[PDB]
C-alpha cells in the first residue's frame, strides 16, 4: 500500500544541476512525523545516506555533500524532490526515495519511538549517470587464444570491447551458438568517461584449429554492430 | 560516526545459520536497522529498532543489541537470502549505513585458471595497449590481481570486473585490464600479472615477452 | 564526536 517512485534524467553533464523527485502514494507527508529520505548506490558500492525532510519541513543533509543539496516537499502533490547542484562523475550511482514512518501515537499522542527506527518502504531506484562524452560506439579488439592462455585442454579467448556511450552492449558468441563457459564482464567507467568491457570464452585447445570462434557485439544507442572473429596468436 | 559491519563476505549453504554483526564507533541506542538487498533491486527492511521485527518478514529473521553492538540473525538460510544485507543507525545525524555483508552460496576451494592476453595489434594500430588478465571458475571470490612492468609495480592504471556468482558452479571469474600508451607499451619487454588466492599454495604469475615471435 | 541527535532520539 506504500509506493514510491523516482523520476528524473538519466544522464546530466559534470557542473550541471540535478533535479530528482520522488512520488508516492498510501501515505502522506502530512501525517505526524513522516519522513522521505534520499539514500544513494554508487555502482558496487555501499548504500551512502543523502538527505531526508520532515512532515513539519524540518530537514537534514549530509554533511559531506549538503552545500550541494537542498530538499523539497509539495505535500498537497505527494511529491518530494532532491537537487543536487554542480554534479560530477561521482555522483553516479543509483538514487532511492524512502519512507520513514513516524512515531506511534495514540489519539494523536506519540507514545513510542520504535517504529521511526528504519526506512521502511524504498521507491525502486533511479539511475543517474554524470558523464561529459556522447554516444560513441565501441571498438572490438580480439583477446586471442594462446599458450599464454592454456590450461590442460582448455583455452580462453575473448573480445575486448572497448570506449563505448552510453551503456548498454551486448555480447553473443557464435550467434547464439555458444554459450557454455562464456563470461561477459560488467563494464567499467574509464577515466576518459567512455566505458568499456571484455566477453571471454573457455574451448578446448583441441578445437582452436578447427572451430571458428565471433563474437557479435551490439552497442543499440549508437546503431554499431560488429562481428569480430577470433584466432589464434601468431606469435605464441 | 562509524558503522562497522563484520564480516564483509560469508560463504554459507541453504539451512544455516547465519550471525551477521554492526558495532558503531559510539552508542545509538536501538536506533538501529538491517535490509537486505538482492542484485538489481532495492534494499528491503527485516529488522527496527535494533529487535523488531518487520511485518511481512519472515520469521527467521532476528535482531540482537542495544548501544554498539548489533547482530542480524537468519537462524535457516533459503535461497532468497543470498543476497547483501546492510545495517543503518538512525540514533545521529547524518544516518549512517553500515558497508555491507555478501553472503554467497559456498562451495569448495576453487583457485582460478590464469590467463594473460598481449594487446592486439589491431589496437596498437589505434595508439593504445590493453593487456588483460583472467581469472577463470574461482571460489571464494576474494583475489588479488598484480602488474609488473619489468619489475615495476603498476599502481592506479589498471580496473578489475567481477562476474556474479555462477548459478551453475557457483564460481566467479574476474578480469583485470591493464591500460597504456602504444609509446610506453613498446618500450618495455616483460609484461606479468601476478594472482594471490586462497586455493593457490604460492602466488601464481602469468606473464609474456612482447614482440617474442 | 559532536554529532546532531535525530528527531526521535529523545522519544521514548
Amino acid at each position: 500500500r506504500i509506493t514510491l517512485k523516482e523520476s528524473g534524467p538519466p544522464l546530466v553533464k559534470p557542473t550541471q544541476t540535478l533535479t530528482l523527485t520522488c512520488s508516492f502514494s498510501g501515505f502522506s507527508l502530512s501525517d505526524f512525523g513522516v519522513g522521505v529520505g534520499w539514500i544513494r548506490q554508487p555502482p558496487g558500492k555501499a548504500l551512502e545516506w543523502l538527505a531526508i525532510i520532515y512532515s513539519d519541513d524540518d530537514k537534514r543533509y549530509s554533511p559531506s555533500l549538503n552545500t550541494r543539496l537542498t530538499i523539497t516537499k509539495d505535500t498537497s502533490k505527494n511529491q518530494v524532490v532532491l537537487v543536487m547542484t554542480r554534479v560530477s562523475p561521482v555522483d553516479t550511482a543509483t538514487y532511492f526515495c524512502a519512507h520513514r514512518r513516524g512515531p506511534t501515537t495514540l489519539f494523536g499522542v506519540p507514545i513510542a519511538r520504535g517504529p521511526v527506527n528504519a526506512m521502511d518502504v524504498w521507491g525502486q531506484g533511479i539511475t543517474v549517470t554524470i558523464s561529459s562524452t556522447s554516444t560513441k560506439g565501441p571498438s572490438v579488439f580480439p583477446l586471442a587464444p594462446s599458450s599464454k592462455s592454456t590450461s590442460g585442454g582448455t583455452a580462453a579467448l575473448g573480445c575486448l570491447v572497448k570506449d563505448y556511450f552510453p551503456e548498454p552492449v551486448t555480447v553473443s558468441w557464435n550467434s547464439g551458438a555458444l554459450t557454455s563457459g562464456v563470461h561477459t564482464f560488467p563494464a567499467v567507467l574509464q577515466s576518459s568517461g567512455l566505458y568499456s568491457l571484455s566477453s571471454v570464452v573457455t574451448v578446448p585447445s583441441s578445437s582452436l584449429g578447427t572451430q571458428t570462434y565471433i563474437c557479435n557485439v551490439n552497442h543499440k544507442p549508437s546503431n554499431t554492430k560488429v562481428d569480430k572473429r577470433v584466432e589464434p596468436k601468431s606469435c605464441d | 560516526l562509524q558503522l562497522t559491519q563484520s564480516p564483509s563476505s560469508l560463504s554459507a549453504s541453504v539451512g544455516d545459520r547465519i550471525t551477521i554483526t554492526c558495532r558503531a564507533s559510539q552508542g545509538v541506542t536501538s536506533a538501529l536497522a538491517w535490509y537486505r538487498q538482492k542484485p538489481g533491486s532495492p534494499p528491503q527492511l527485516l529488522i527496527y529498532d535494533a529487535s523488531s521485527l518487520e511485518s511481512g518478514v519472515p520469521s527467521r529473521f532476528s535482531g540482537s543489541g542495544s548501544g554498539t553492538e548489533f547482530t542480524l540473525t537468519i537462524s535457516t538460510l533459503r535461497p532468497e537470502d543470498f543476497a547483501t544485507y546492510y545495517c543503518q543507525q538512525l540514533h545521529f545525524y547524518p544516518h549512517t549505513f553500515g558497508g555491507g555483508t555478501r553472503v554467497d552460496v559456498r562451495r569448495t576451494v576453487a583457485a582460478p585458471s590464469v590467463f594473460i592476453f598481449p594487446p592486439s595489434d589491431e589496437q596498437l594500430k589505434s595508439g593504445t595497449a590493453s593487456v588483460v588478465c583472467l581469472l577463470n571458475n574461482f571460489y571464494p571470490r576474494e583475489a588479488k590481481v598484480q602488474w609488473k612492468v619489468d619489475n615495476a609495480l603498476q599502481s592506479g592504471n589498471s580496473q578489475e570486473s567481477v562476474t556474479e556468482q555462477d548459478s551453475k558452479d557457483s564460481t566467479y571469474s574476474l578480469s583485470s585490464t591493464l591500460t597504456l600508451s602504444k609509446a610506453d607499451y613498446e618500450k618495455h619487454k616483460v609484461y606479468a600479472c601476478e594472482v594471490t588466492h586462497q586455493g593457490l599454495s604460492s602466488p601464481v604469475t602469468k606473464s609474456f615477452n612482447r614482440g617474442e615471435c | 564526536e559532536l554529532l546532531e541527535l535525530d528527531k526521535w532520539a529523545s522519544l521514548w
